[PDB]
């Protein structure tokens, strides 16, 4: 039901991460002209795709809803379980409730990077959400104490 | 180091061993700088303690600055060799469990994410809340509390 065109999949356009989720779940078929095929293309575009996807799939399966947080410089914003992106005139905290940084367990960072990640979360009145990825995935919520 | 001095007179830093206080170099630097009477009383040198401290801990200035920040805010603390134990305002160390275990770092320190989680898991194994303390080049400190996410 989908057509791959550059870094979007057109259905009825979707980012590659959302199209991969549905293909992996079984409610989407893709096609270049006319799966390891689509993943290879996704990784060509985004080297961190698997890192981002593993975290993304994890939370969306658990009932969380994710949207882009690029305007803030983060990978995803994350609404709590029982959701509801839209709500009314808001206002369940508005892009609400965690800024998510999918990250590899073997990736290095300095604490300038750490402080930066928390500062942008703080600037949106959210809660920095760090999701370490390896064989397993662990989600760490960081709060700015004062102190 | 082992000082034969009343515990209250070293800001309740270190461990009261009964007959003496067992106190680390970064904690002692704070007491020497803010209670200079102790220098002549107990015969200790500021520069010497820095020297012994920076070869013992890596890490030393960040412990010092974090200890200093927390005592000057009205808390009671002690360095356990790895974490700073942080106690709520009013209470003396060892009376009850600490509120937080805090790990002090500088900005320049480079670490793996799995290694940061190990440090956090170490505080969890101690059944305690964890707080990261990042100390800048002016010695000012910012604190970040960690929690695992799960409803479930």
């Amino acid at each position: 039901i989908g057509y791959l065109f550059g870094n979007r999949v057109l259905v009825d356009e979707l980012p590659l991460i959302e199209a991969y989720y549905l293909l992996d779940k079984g409610e989407l078929e893709v096609y270049e002209d006319d799966k390891e095929e689509f993943l290879k293309k996704c990784l060509t575009y985004d080297e961190r795709f698997l890192i981002r996807y593993k975290a993304y799939k994890e939370l969306r399966d658990k009932g969380y809803t994710l949207g882009t947080a690029l305007k803030f410089g983060a990978d995803f914003r994350v609404y709590d379980i029982g959701v509801i992106p839209k709500k009314g005139k808001r206002s369940e905290r508005e892009h609400s409730k965690w800024v998510l940084y999918p990250v590899s367990k073997d990736e290095t960072f300095d604490f300038y990077e750490f402080a930066s990640k928390n500062r942008v979360a703080h600037s949106t009145r959210k809660k920095m959400l760090m999701g370490i990825v390896s064989d397993k995935i662990e989600f760490i919520e960081v709060s700015w104490k004062k102190p | 180091m082992n000082l034969r001095i009343p515990w209250k007179e070293v800001y309740y830093l270190g461990y009261n061993m009964g007959n003496y206080i067992k106190i680390s170099e970064p904690e002692l630097l704070f007491v020497l700088r803010n209670k200079p009477q102790i220098k002549d009383r107990l015969k200790l040198d500021e520069k010497t303690i820095i020297k012994e401290g920076v070869k013992k801990y890596k890490n030393f200035w960040e412990i010092y600055y974090t200890v200093k920040d927390l005592i000057l805010r009205g808390y009671r603390v002690r360095f356990d060799g790895f974490f700073i134990e942080l106690y709520e305002k009013g209470i003396i160390p060892g009376t009850i469990e600490q509120d937080y275990l805090v790990y002090p770092v500088s900005g320049e320190i480079r670490m793996t994410w799995g290694e940061l989680l190990d440090i956090y898991n170490k505080a969890i194994a101690r059944k305690s809340k964890f707080m990261l303390a990042i100390v800048d080049s002016e010695g000012d400190v910012t604190y970040y509390e960690f929690r695992k996410l799960r409803s479930n």
